[PDB]
RNA sequence: AGGCGGCCCCCUGGACGAAGACUGACGCUCAGGUGCGAAAGCGUGGGGAGCAAACAGGAUUAGAUACCCUGGUAGUCCACGCCGUAAACGAUGUCGACUUGGAGGUUGUGCCCUUGAGGCGUGGCUUCCGGAGCUAACGCGUUAAGUCGACCGCCUGGGGA
Protein backbone atom coordinates (compact mmCIF):
# COMPACT_ATOMS: atom_id res chain seq x y z
CA UNK A 1 0.00 0.00 0.00
CA UNK A 2 1.27 3.66 -0.81
CA UNK A 3 2.50 5.67 1.50
CA UNK A 4 1.93 9.60 1.49
CA UNK A 5 2.44 13.01 3.52
CA UNK A 6 -1.04 14.66 4.16
CA UNK A 7 -0.47 18.18 5.41
CA UNK A 8 -3.12 20.84 5.87
CA UNK A 9 -3.83 23.87 7.62
CA UNK A 10 -7.12 25.08 9.55
CA UNK A 11 -7.07 28.46 9.53
CA UNK A 12 -6.66 30.22 13.08
CA UNK A 13 -10.02 31.34 13.50
CA UNK A 14 -10.58 27.62 13.61
CA UNK A 15 -8.45 26.38 15.48
CA UNK A 16 -11.16 24.54 17.74
CA UNK A 17 -11.80 22.26 14.97
CA UNK A 18 -8.25 20.79 14.44
CA UNK A 19 -9.56 17.97 17.41
CA UNK A 20 -13.02 17.35 16.25
CA UNK A 21 -11.42 17.55 12.60
CA UNK A 22 -8.29 15.14 12.55
CA UNK A 23 -10.51 11.99 14.63
CA UNK A 24 -12.92 11.87 11.80
CA UNK A 25 -9.42 11.02 9.88
CA UNK A 26 -8.83 8.95 12.42
CA UNK A 27 -11.46 6.81 11.61
CA UNK A 28 -11.04 7.84 8.11
CA UNK A 29 -8.00 5.93 7.55
CA UNK A 30 -8.43 3.22 10.01
CA UNK A 31 -11.70 2.37 8.19
CA UNK A 32 -9.56 1.33 4.91
CA UNK A 33 -6.90 -1.31 6.48
CA UNK A 34 -4.54 1.43 6.84
CA UNK A 35 -3.34 3.62 9.88
CA UNK A 36 -1.83 6.88 11.33
CA UNK A 37 2.62 6.95 10.89
CA UNK A 38 2.56 10.30 12.47
CA UNK A 39 0.20 13.36 13.61
CA UNK A 40 1.48 16.16 14.89
CA UNK A 41 -0.50 19.88 15.17
CA UNK A 42 2.21 22.31 15.28
CA UNK A 43 -0.28 25.26 16.49
CA UNK A 44 -1.03 28.67 14.44
CA UNK A 45 2.11 29.87 12.55
CA UNK A 46 3.10 33.54 10.95
CA UNK A 47 2.99 33.53 7.10
CA UNK A 48 4.80 36.71 5.66
CA UNK A 49 1.67 37.97 3.20
CA UNK A 50 -2.04 37.54 3.36
CA UNK A 51 -3.60 34.70 1.47
CA UNK A 52 -5.82 37.45 -0.41
CA UNK A 53 -6.06 38.34 3.53
CA UNK A 54 -4.48 37.35 7.26
CA UNK A 55 -1.39 36.38 7.86
CA UNK A 56 -0.19 33.72 10.47
CA UNK A 57 -2.39 30.37 10.35
CA UNK A 58 -2.73 26.71 11.90
CA UNK A 59 -1.28 24.40 10.67
CA UNK A 60 -1.06 20.37 10.89
CA UNK A 61 0.00 17.44 9.24
CA UNK A 62 -0.19 13.50 9.14
CA UNK A 63 1.18 10.86 7.58
CA UNK A 64 -1.08 7.92 6.42
CA UNK A 65 -1.26 4.10 5.16
CA UNK A 66 -3.84 3.84 3.55
CA UNK A 67 -5.07 3.34 -0.35
CA UNK A 68 -5.44 5.85 -2.75
CA UNK A 69 -9.30 6.23 -2.80
CA UNK A 70 -8.93 7.07 1.08
CA UNK A 71 -6.18 9.15 -0.05
CA UNK A 72 -8.59 10.36 -2.64
CA UNK A 73 -11.84 10.26 -0.72
CA UNK A 74 -9.67 12.33 2.06
CA UNK A 75 -8.43 15.10 -0.90
CA UNK A 76 -12.59 15.48 -1.53
CA UNK A 77 -13.38 16.82 2.19
CA UNK A 78 -10.79 19.17 2.24
CA UNK A 79 -11.55 21.23 -1.53
CA UNK A 80 -15.36 20.97 -0.10
CA UNK A 81 -13.90 21.83 3.67
CA UNK A 82 -13.21 25.83 3.05
CA UNK A 83 -11.61 25.79 6.76
CA UNK A 84 -8.77 23.65 5.19
CA UNK A 85 -7.21 25.53 2.17
CA UNK A 86 -4.82 23.60 1.42
CA UNK A 87 -2.88 19.96 1.72
CA UNK A 88 -0.79 18.42 -1.18
CA UNK A 89 0.24 14.80 -0.87
CA UNK A 90 3.97 13.94 -1.53
CA UNK A 91 5.50 10.77 -1.59
CA UNK A 92 6.02 7.19 0.10
CA UNK A 93 9.47 6.16 0.02
CA UNK A 94 8.56 3.99 3.25
CA UNK A 95 6.84 5.77 6.28
CA UNK A 96 8.80 7.61 8.92
CA UNK A 97 7.82 9.58 11.98
CA UNK A 98 10.35 12.35 13.02
CA UNK A 99 12.21 15.27 12.92
CA UNK A 100 10.73 19.10 13.92
CA UNK B 1 -2.80 0.51 -15.90
CA UNK B 2 -2.83 -2.12 -13.43
CA UNK B 3 -2.67 -2.54 -9.80
CA UNK B 4 0.31 -4.79 -8.43
CA UNK B 5 -2.86 -6.26 -6.58
CA UNK B 6 -3.91 -6.69 -10.00
CA UNK B 7 -0.71 -7.85 -11.63
CA UNK B 8 -0.85 -10.41 -9.09
CA UNK B 9 -3.58 -12.04 -9.79
CA UNK B 10 -3.05 -12.60 -13.64
CA UNK B 11 0.17 -14.33 -13.09
CA UNK B 12 -1.13 -16.95 -10.81
CA UNK B 13 -4.29 -18.28 -13.17
CA UNK B 14 -2.56 -18.25 -16.38
CA UNK B 15 0.66 -19.06 -14.94
CA UNK B 16 1.72 -22.67 -13.34
CA UNK B 17 0.52 -21.35 -9.70
CA UNK B 18 1.61 -17.47 -8.90
CA UNK B 19 4.90 -18.07 -10.10
CA UNK B 20 4.46 -18.47 -13.74
CA UNK B 21 4.75 -15.17 -14.98
CA UNK B 22 7.13 -15.71 -17.60
CA UNK B 23 4.09 -17.57 -19.26
CA UNK B 24 2.77 -15.86 -21.79
CA UNK B 25 -0.87 -15.82 -20.60
CA UNK B 26 -0.07 -13.82 -17.44
CA UNK B 27 1.25 -10.79 -19.71
CA UNK B 28 -1.40 -11.40 -22.29
CA UNK B 29 -4.03 -11.83 -19.35
CA UNK B 30 -1.97 -8.55 -18.49
CA UNK B 31 -1.77 -7.10 -21.49
CA UNK B 32 -5.60 -8.09 -22.14
CA UNK B 33 -6.24 -6.78 -18.18
CA UNK B 34 -4.70 -3.88 -19.65
CA UNK B 35 -5.96 -2.89 -22.75
CA UNK B 36 -9.40 -3.00 -21.83
CA UNK B 37 -8.23 -0.07 -18.75
CA UNK B 38 -6.86 2.25 -20.98
CA UNK B 39 -9.95 1.08 -23.44
CA UNK B 40 -11.71 2.69 -20.44
CA UNK B 41 -9.20 5.78 -19.94
CA UNK B 42 -8.92 6.20 -23.74
CA UNK B 43 -13.29 5.93 -23.85
CA UNK B 44 -13.32 8.94 -22.02
CA UNK B 45 -10.43 11.98 -23.33
CA UNK B 46 -10.10 10.66 -26.29
CA UNK B 47 -7.36 12.97 -25.89
CA UNK B 48 -4.57 10.62 -24.55
CA UNK B 49 -3.63 10.02 -27.87
CA UNK B 50 0.31 9.59 -26.76
CA UNK B 51 -0.51 7.38 -24.33
CA UNK B 52 -2.62 5.57 -26.68
CA UNK B 53 0.78 5.04 -28.29
CA UNK B 54 1.55 3.65 -25.17
CA UNK B 55 -2.28 1.59 -26.31
CA UNK B 56 -1.75 0.24 -29.58
CA UNK B 57 1.59 -1.52 -28.29
CA UNK B 58 -0.47 -3.77 -25.72
CA UNK B 59 -2.99 -4.59 -29.13
CA UNK B 60 0.23 -4.89 -30.98
CA UNK B 61 2.15 -7.53 -28.42
CA UNK B 62 -1.20 -9.15 -27.91
CA UNK B 63 -1.47 -9.75 -31.40
CA UNK B 64 2.68 -10.82 -30.74
CA UNK B 65 1.87 -13.06 -28.17
CA UNK B 66 -0.62 -14.80 -29.10
CA UNK B 67 0.23 -15.24 -32.91
CA UNK B 68 3.71 -16.68 -30.86
CA UNK B 69 1.46 -18.63 -29.20
CA UNK B 70 0.06 -20.42 -32.12
CA UNK B 71 3.35 -22.28 -33.43
CA UNK B 72 4.37 -23.58 -29.67
CA UNK B 73 1.26 -25.19 -28.82
CA UNK B 74 -2.17 -25.00 -30.60
CA UNK B 75 -3.91 -26.89 -27.61
CA UNK B 76 -2.55 -24.69 -25.19
CA UNK B 77 -2.81 -21.48 -27.64
CA UNK B 78 -6.45 -22.08 -28.37
CA UNK B 79 -6.93 -21.82 -24.82
CA UNK B 80 -5.96 -18.10 -24.10
CA UNK B 81 -7.33 -16.53 -27.71
CA UNK B 82 -11.19 -18.01 -26.53
CA UNK B 83 -9.16 -17.04 -23.24
CA UNK B 84 -8.67 -13.88 -24.17
CA UNK B 85 -11.53 -13.37 -26.37
CA UNK B 86 -10.07 -11.91 -29.42
CA UNK B 87 -10.16 -12.57 -33.38
CA UNK B 88 -13.33 -13.80 -35.16
CA UNK C 1 13.42 22.63 -0.03
CA UNK C 2 12.27 19.60 1.30
CA UNK C 3 9.03 20.95 2.31
CA UNK C 4 7.00 23.91 2.28
CA UNK C 5 6.05 24.50 5.56
CA UNK C 6 9.44 25.61 6.61
CA UNK C 7 9.35 28.91 5.15
CA UNK C 8 11.91 30.14 7.92
CA UNK C 9 14.70 28.88 5.63
CA UNK C 10 13.02 29.02 2.50
CA UNK C 11 13.27 32.85 3.10
CA UNK C 12 17.08 32.82 2.61
CA UNK C 13 16.14 31.54 -1.42
CA UNK C 14 14.07 34.66 -1.77
CA UNK C 15 15.27 38.15 -2.36
CA UNK C 16 13.94 41.20 -0.11
CA UNK C 17 11.04 41.55 -3.17
CA UNK C 18 9.82 38.07 -3.72
CA UNK C 19 11.67 36.69 -6.59
CA UNK C 20 13.27 33.46 -5.78
CA UNK C 21 16.99 33.92 -5.92
CA UNK C 22 18.76 31.79 -8.17
CA UNK C 23 20.13 28.81 -6.50
CA UNK C 24 23.42 29.50 -8.47
CA UNK C 25 23.66 31.65 -5.87
CA UNK C 26 22.62 29.68 -3.25
CA UNK C 27 23.94 26.51 -4.02
CA UNK C 28 22.24 23.94 -2.92
CA UNK C 29 21.92 20.64 -5.02
CA UNK C 30 20.39 20.67 -8.61
CA UNK C 31 17.55 18.90 -7.36
CA UNK C 32 16.87 21.08 -4.03
CA UNK C 33 16.23 23.68 -5.88
CA UNK C 34 13.22 22.36 -7.74
CA UNK C 35 11.66 21.44 -4.54
CA UNK C 36 11.86 25.15 -3.08
CA UNK C 37 9.75 26.13 -6.16
CA UNK C 38 6.94 23.71 -5.55
CA UNK C 39 7.17 24.94 -1.86
CA UNK C 40 6.65 28.10 -2.80
CA UNK C 41 4.81 28.64 -6.18
CA UNK C 42 1.98 27.11 -5.62
CA UNK C 43 1.86 26.75 -1.88
CA UNK C 44 1.48 30.66 -2.17
CA UNK C 45 -2.04 30.21 -2.02
CA UNK C 46 -0.66 28.55 1.57
CA UNK C 47 1.65 32.38 2.34
CA UNK C 48 4.78 30.67 2.60
CA UNK C 49 6.94 33.33 0.82
CA UNK C 50 6.14 36.97 0.37
CA UNK C 51 5.31 38.26 -3.11
CA UNK C 52 6.57 41.84 -2.41
CA UNK C 53 6.48 44.66 -0.12
CA UNK C 54 3.74 46.50 -1.76
CA UNK C 55 0.33 46.66 0.17
CA UNK D 1 8.54 47.84 -2.47
CA UNK D 2 8.82 50.01 0.62
CA UNK D 3 11.86 52.31 0.83
CA UNK D 4 11.63 53.81 4.12
CA UNK D 5 13.08 57.18 5.48
CA UNK D 6 15.29 57.05 8.83
CA UNK D 7 16.33 59.90 10.51
CA UNK D 8 19.10 62.08 10.50
CA UNK D 9 20.58 59.98 6.97
CA UNK D 10 20.96 62.09 4.13
CA UNK D 11 19.69 60.89 0.90
CA UNK D 12 23.16 60.42 -0.65
CA UNK D 13 24.41 57.52 1.26
CA UNK D 14 21.21 55.34 -0.11
CA UNK D 15 22.11 57.52 -3.36
CA UNK D 16 24.28 53.97 -3.79
CA UNK D 17 21.69 51.57 -3.08
CA UNK D 18 18.91 53.30 -4.93
CA UNK D 19 20.61 51.93 -8.16
CA UNK D 20 21.53 48.32 -6.22
CA UNK D 21 18.16 47.90 -5.33
CA UNK D 22 17.14 47.21 -8.29
CA UNK D 23 20.03 46.40 -10.61
CA UNK D 24 20.27 42.89 -9.18
CA UNK D 25 17.19 42.24 -12.00
CA UNK D 26 16.79 45.68 -13.72
CA UNK D 27 13.41 46.71 -14.08
CA UNK D 28 13.52 48.21 -17.94
CA UNK D 29 16.12 45.43 -18.55
CA UNK D 30 13.54 42.86 -17.98
CA UNK D 31 10.94 45.39 -19.20
CA UNK D 32 13.18 44.88 -22.51
CA UNK D 33 11.71 41.54 -22.79
CA UNK D 34 8.15 42.68 -23.25
CA UNK D 35 8.83 45.43 -25.51
CA UNK D 36 8.68 43.96 -28.71
CA UNK D 37 7.37 39.97 -30.08
CA UNK D 38 10.29 37.76 -30.20
CA UNK D 39 10.30 33.98 -31.82
CA UNK D 40 11.18 31.09 -29.06
CA UNK D 41 13.64 29.90 -31.31
CA UNK D 42 15.70 33.62 -30.51
CA UNK D 43 15.92 32.34 -26.95
CA UNK D 44 16.94 28.88 -27.56
CA UNK D 45 19.68 30.55 -29.48
CA UNK D 46 20.02 33.00 -26.87
CA UNK D 47 20.74 30.80 -24.72
CA UNK D 48 22.69 28.93 -27.35
CA UNK D 49 24.31 32.07 -28.20
CA UNK D 50 24.32 33.19 -24.74
CA UNK D 51 25.17 29.26 -23.17
CA UNK D 52 28.74 29.82 -25.74
CA UNK D 53 29.67 33.22 -24.36
CA UNK D 54 29.24 31.83 -20.96
CA UNK D 55 31.82 29.37 -21.85
CA UNK D 56 35.55 30.98 -20.92
CA UNK E 1 -1.10 71.42 2.30
CA UNK E 2 -2.35 70.09 4.73
CA UNK E 3 1.05 68.76 6.53
CA UNK E 4 2.29 65.50 5.93
CA UNK E 5 6.17 64.65 6.67
CA UNK E 6 5.83 61.32 4.77
CA UNK E 7 5.78 61.39 1.19
CA UNK E 8 6.31 59.23 -1.63
CA UNK E 9 8.49 59.89 -4.72
CA UNK E 10 7.78 57.20 -7.47
CA UNK E 11 10.91 57.35 -9.78
CA UNK E 12 10.01 56.19 -13.15
CA UNK E 13 13.59 56.09 -15.13
CA UNK E 14 12.67 55.65 -18.79
CA UNK E 15 15.40 55.05 -21.42
CA UNK E 16 14.15 58.07 -22.96
CA UNK E 17 13.32 60.01 -19.66
CA UNK E 18 13.13 59.63 -15.49
CA UNK E 19 9.82 60.53 -14.80
CA UNK E 20 9.62 60.38 -10.43
CA UNK E 21 6.17 60.80 -8.55
CA UNK E 22 5.43 62.37 -5.22
CA UNK E 23 2.86 60.75 -3.85
CA UNK E 24 1.45 59.66 -0.27
CA UNK E 25 1.20 56.41 2.00
CA UNK E 26 -1.93 55.33 0.73
CA UNK E 27 -0.67 55.61 -2.69
CA UNK E 28 -2.32 58.74 -3.74
CA UNK E 29 -0.33 60.85 -5.70
CA UNK E 30 0.44 64.32 -4.64
CA UNK E 31 3.29 65.82 -7.04
CA UNK E 32 5.15 64.13 -10.10
CA UNK E 33 7.65 65.46 -12.72
CA UNK E 34 9.55 64.11 -15.82
CA UNK E 35 13.00 64.40 -16.38
CA UNK E 36 12.07 64.86 -20.00
CA UNK E 37 9.45 67.77 -19.09
CA UNK E 38 12.14 69.68 -17.60
CA UNK E 39 13.84 71.32 -21.05
CA UNK E 40 15.30 67.81 -22.72
CA UNK E 41 13.95 67.10 -26.11
CA UNK E 42 15.17 64.00 -27.80
CA UNK E 43 18.57 62.58 -26.88
CA UNK E 44 18.95 65.06 -24.24
CA UNK E 45 15.82 63.85 -22.32
CA UNK E 46 17.29 60.67 -21.38
CA UNK E 47 20.32 62.00 -19.32
CA UNK E 48 21.46 61.43 -15.44
CA UNK E 49 21.90 65.52 -15.01
CA UNK E 50 18.72 65.54 -16.91
CA UNK E 51 17.14 63.00 -14.45
CA UNK E 52 19.21 65.91 -11.92
CA UNK E 53 17.38 68.65 -13.18
CA UNK E 54 13.84 66.32 -13.29
CA UNK E 55 14.28 65.86 -9.26
CA UNK E 56 14.94 69.50 -8.76
CA UNK E 57 11.80 69.94 -10.92
CA UNK E 58 9.91 67.36 -8.98
CA UNK E 59 11.97 68.23 -5.53
CA UNK E 60 10.03 70.91 -5.41
CA UNK E 61 6.07 71.43 -5.08
CA UNK E 62 5.67 68.49 -3.35
CA UNK E 63 7.14 69.54 0.24
CA UNK E 64 4.67 72.42 -0.18
CA UNK E 65 2.52 69.65 1.31
CA UNK E 66 5.29 70.10 4.30
CA UNK E 67 6.40 66.73 3.53
CA UNK E 68 9.22 65.92 5.90
CA UNK E 69 9.75 61.83 4.95
CA UNK E 70 9.05 60.61 1.71
CA UNK E 71 9.82 56.49 0.57
CA UNK E 72 11.10 56.17 -2.66
CA UNK E 73 10.17 54.10 -5.29
CA UNK E 74 13.25 52.40 -7.70
CA UNK E 75 12.63 51.87 -11.39
CA UNK E 76 14.92 50.04 -14.12
CA UNK E 77 17.99 51.09 -16.24
CA UNK E 78 18.58 54.32 -17.57
CA UNK E 79 19.89 57.28 -17.08
CA UNK E 80 17.77 58.36 -14.32
CA UNK E 81 16.92 56.50 -10.91
CA UNK E 82 20.50 57.99 -10.03
CA UNK E 83 21.05 61.45 -10.73
CA UNK E 84 17.12 61.96 -9.81
CA UNK E 85 17.85 60.87 -6.64
CA UNK E 86 21.13 62.62 -5.92
CA UNK E 87 19.37 65.63 -6.46
CA UNK E 88 17.18 64.70 -4.23
CA UNK E 89 19.72 64.34 -1.82
CA UNK E 90 20.39 68.43 -1.88
CA UNK E 91 16.97 69.20 -0.25
CA UNK E 92 18.57 67.14 2.76
CA UNK E 93 16.49 64.38 3.15
CA UNK E 94 15.97 60.84 5.07
CA UNK E 95 15.76 57.47 3.82
CA UNK E 96 16.34 54.33 5.85
CA UNK E 97 16.53 51.47 3.27
CA UNK E 98 15.87 51.12 -0.90
CA UNK E 99 14.18 47.53 -2.00
CA UNK E 100 14.13 46.69 -5.40
CA UNK E 101 10.56 46.87 -7.05
CA UNK E 102 11.11 44.68 -10.08
CA UNK E 103 8.21 42.90 -11.03
CA UNK E 104 9.95 39.41 -12.24
CA UNK E 105 7.61 37.67 -15.10
CA UNK E 106 7.83 34.19 -14.34
CA UNK E 107 7.88 33.53 -18.54
CA UNK E 108 5.47 35.47 -19.35
CA UNK E 109 4.99 37.13 -22.51
CA UNK E 110 6.83 36.36 -25.66
CA UNK E 111 9.77 38.69 -25.72
CA UNK E 112 10.64 41.42 -27.87
CA UNK E 113 12.29 40.81 -31.09
CA UNK E 114 16.12 42.78 -31.55
CA UNK E 115 15.54 46.72 -33.36
CA UNK E 116 16.44 45.12 -36.82
CA UNK E 117 18.74 48.35 -37.52
C1' A F 1 13.49 10.84 -31.45
C1' G F 2 11.44 15.07 -32.24
C1' G F 3 10.87 16.77 -28.36
C1' C F 4 10.67 17.23 -22.36
C1' G F 5 11.57 22.21 -16.91
C1' G F 6 6.61 26.55 -11.72
C1' C F 7 3.58 22.62 -7.78
C1' C F 8 0.59 17.84 -6.51
C1' C F 9 -2.49 12.29 -7.70
C1' C F 10 -3.36 7.78 -11.73
C1' C F 11 -1.06 5.40 -14.84
C1' U F 12 3.39 4.64 -18.12
C1' G F 13 7.45 4.01 -20.01
C1' G F 14 12.03 3.49 -20.53
C1' A F 15 16.93 3.27 -18.08
C1' C F 16 21.25 1.74 -14.86
C1' G F 17 24.07 -0.59 -8.91
C1' A F 18 24.73 -6.24 -5.54
C1' A F 19 23.85 -11.37 -5.35
C1' G F 20 20.50 -15.72 -5.94
C1' A F 21 16.88 -19.16 -9.96
C1' C F 22 14.83 -19.61 -14.24
C1' U F 23 15.05 -21.66 -20.42
C1' G F 24 18.41 -22.67 -23.34
C1' A F 25 20.84 -20.02 -29.55
C1' C F 26 14.58 -18.93 -28.38
C1' G F 27 19.92 -14.13 -32.25
C1' C F 28 20.85 -9.29 -35.79
C1' U F 29 19.29 -7.34 -39.82
C1' C F 30 14.16 -6.03 -42.93
C1' A F 31 11.93 -5.19 -49.21
C1' G F 32 7.09 -4.92 -48.67
C1' G F 33 4.25 -3.62 -44.38
C1' U F 34 3.14 -1.34 -39.67
C1' G F 35 3.29 3.73 -35.60
C1' C F 36 5.03 7.83 -34.25
C1' G F 37 6.22 11.89 -35.73
C1' A F 38 10.01 19.99 -34.63
C1' A F 39 7.54 24.38 -36.53
C1' A F 40 3.56 26.92 -39.53
C1' G F 41 -1.36 26.58 -41.58
C1' C F 42 -5.89 25.14 -42.47
C1' G F 43 -10.87 22.72 -41.40
C1' U F 44 -14.18 22.44 -37.72
C1' G F 45 -16.41 24.27 -31.56
C1' G F 46 -14.40 27.71 -27.99
C1' G F 47 -11.25 31.10 -26.03
C1' G F 48 -9.11 35.02 -26.10
C1' A F 49 -2.94 39.06 -22.26
C1' G F 50 0.96 39.64 -25.79
C1' C F 51 0.89 41.06 -29.33
C1' A F 52 2.37 40.50 -34.59
C1' A F 53 1.42 38.85 -41.13
C1' A F 54 -1.29 40.86 -44.25
C1' C F 55 -3.14 45.50 -44.06
C1' A F 56 -3.59 51.58 -41.95
C1' G F 57 -0.70 55.85 -40.27
C1' G F 58 4.08 58.76 -39.43
C1' A F 59 9.60 59.20 -40.87
C1' U F 60 14.75 58.38 -44.67
C1' U F 61 15.65 58.44 -49.11
C1' A F 62 16.27 60.67 -55.56
C1' G F 63 13.50 57.28 -54.79
C1' A F 64 12.43 53.27 -49.25
C1' U F 65 5.55 49.12 -51.27
C1' A F 66 11.69 48.37 -45.78
C1' C F 67 14.88 49.09 -42.03
C1' C F 68 13.35 53.98 -37.73
C1' C F 69 8.06 55.05 -34.92
C1' U F 70 1.71 54.19 -33.65
C1' G F 71 -1.79 50.56 -35.03
C1' G F 72 -2.81 46.58 -36.68
C1' U F 73 -5.85 41.05 -39.12
C1' A F 74 -4.86 36.30 -38.86
C1' G F 75 -2.69 33.35 -35.23
C1' U F 76 -0.35 32.15 -30.99
C1' C F 77 -4.17 29.37 -25.24
C1' C F 78 -8.78 24.43 -24.42
C1' A F 79 -11.51 19.80 -28.35
C1' C F 80 -11.42 16.54 -33.13
C1' G F 81 -8.34 15.62 -38.13
C1' C F 82 -5.23 16.84 -42.19
C1' C F 83 -1.40 18.05 -43.74
C1' G F 84 4.05 14.37 -42.15
C1' U F 85 7.55 18.25 -44.17
C1' A F 86 12.54 21.35 -41.76
C1' A F 87 20.53 23.06 -40.60
C1' A F 88 14.57 16.64 -37.28
C1' C F 89 23.53 17.61 -37.42
C1' G F 90 27.93 15.16 -33.95
C1' A F 91 26.66 17.03 -41.86
C1' U F 92 28.98 10.46 -38.18
C1' G F 93 23.43 3.69 -40.99
C1' U F 94 22.36 -0.38 -37.80
C1' C F 95 24.16 -4.53 -34.59
C1' G F 96 28.81 -7.73 -32.15
C1' A F 97 34.47 -8.28 -31.34
C1' C F 98 39.96 -5.76 -30.55
C1' U F 99 43.14 -1.38 -29.10
C1' U F 100 48.65 3.24 -26.05
C1' G F 101 46.98 7.43 -23.30
C1' G F 102 46.02 11.64 -20.62
C1' A F 103 43.04 14.26 -17.83
C1' G F 104 37.66 15.86 -15.29
C1' G F 105 31.88 15.36 -14.22
C1' U F 106 27.90 12.92 -12.98
C1' U F 107 25.39 8.70 -11.67
C1' G F 108 25.09 3.38 -8.71
C1' U F 109 27.68 0.56 -5.91
C1' G F 110 31.73 -2.59 -2.16
C1' C F 111 35.67 -1.51 0.07
C1' C F 112 38.64 2.00 4.09
C1' C F 113 39.15 3.04 11.52
C1' U F 114 34.60 8.26 6.61
C1' U F 115 40.01 7.58 12.15
C1' G F 116 37.31 13.86 8.22
C1' A F 117 34.56 16.36 3.75
C1' G F 118 38.71 11.44 2.33
C1' G F 119 41.69 6.27 0.39
C1' C F 120 41.14 1.74 -2.27
C1' G F 121 37.37 -1.38 -6.51
C1' U F 122 33.44 -2.85 -8.96
C1' G F 123 29.24 -0.48 -13.67
C1' G F 124 26.70 3.75 -16.97
C1' C F 125 26.72 7.92 -19.36
C1' U F 126 29.20 12.02 -20.45
C1' U F 127 33.27 16.61 -20.50
C1' C F 128 38.16 18.36 -22.20
C1' C F 129 43.93 16.65 -23.99
C1' G F 130 45.76 13.33 -27.10
C1' G F 131 49.67 7.50 -28.70
C1' A F 132 48.92 4.83 -32.71
C1' G F 133 46.70 5.02 -36.76
C1' C F 134 44.61 7.30 -40.76
C1' U F 135 42.90 11.03 -43.67
C1' A F 136 43.08 15.85 -49.45
C1' A F 137 43.97 17.89 -45.42
C1' C F 138 41.19 19.82 -42.21
C1' G F 139 41.60 16.55 -37.60
C1' C F 140 39.71 12.33 -35.66
C1' G F 141 41.56 9.63 -32.55
C1' U F 142 38.85 3.45 -26.78
C1' U F 143 31.61 6.96 -27.62
C1' A F 144 37.29 5.86 -33.72
C1' A F 145 37.47 9.66 -38.58
C1' G F 146 42.91 2.88 -36.06
C1' U F 147 41.94 -3.21 -36.53
C1' C F 148 37.50 -7.28 -37.86
C1' G F 149 31.92 -10.08 -38.45
C1' A F 150 25.87 -9.50 -40.68
C1' C F 151 21.91 -6.71 -42.70
C1' C F 152 19.98 -2.44 -44.88
C1' G F 153 20.53 2.41 -47.49
C1' C F 154 22.95 5.44 -51.40
C1' C F 155 26.18 8.32 -55.83
C1' U F 156 28.29 8.39 -60.68
C1' G F 157 30.52 16.29 -64.38
C1' G F 158 27.89 21.57 -64.50
C1' G F 159 23.27 23.65 -65.59
C1' G F 160 18.57 22.41 -67.06
C1' A F 161 15.86 20.22 -62.21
Amino acid sequence: MRHYEIVFMVHPDQSEQVPGMIERYTAAITGAEGKIHRLEDWGRRQLAYPINKLHKAHYVLMNVEAPQEVIDELETTFRFNDAVIRSMVMRTKHAVTEAS
Amino acid sequence: SLSTEATAKIVSEFGRDANDTGSTEVQVALLTAQINHLQGHFAEHKKDHHSRRGLLRMVSQRRKLLDYLKRKDVARYTQLIERLGLRR
Amino acid sequence: EIDYKDIATLKNYITESGKIVPSRITGTRAKYQRQLARAIKRARYLSLLPYTDRH
Amino acid sequence: PVIKVRENEPFDVALRRFKRSCEKAGVLAEVRRREFYEKPTTERKRAKASAVKRHA
Amino acid sequence: RKQVSDGVAHIHASFNNTIVTITDRQGNALGWATAGGSGFRGSRKSTPFAAQVAAERCADAVKEYGIKNLEVMVKGPGPGRESTIRALNAAGFRITNITDVTPIPHNGCRPPKKRRV
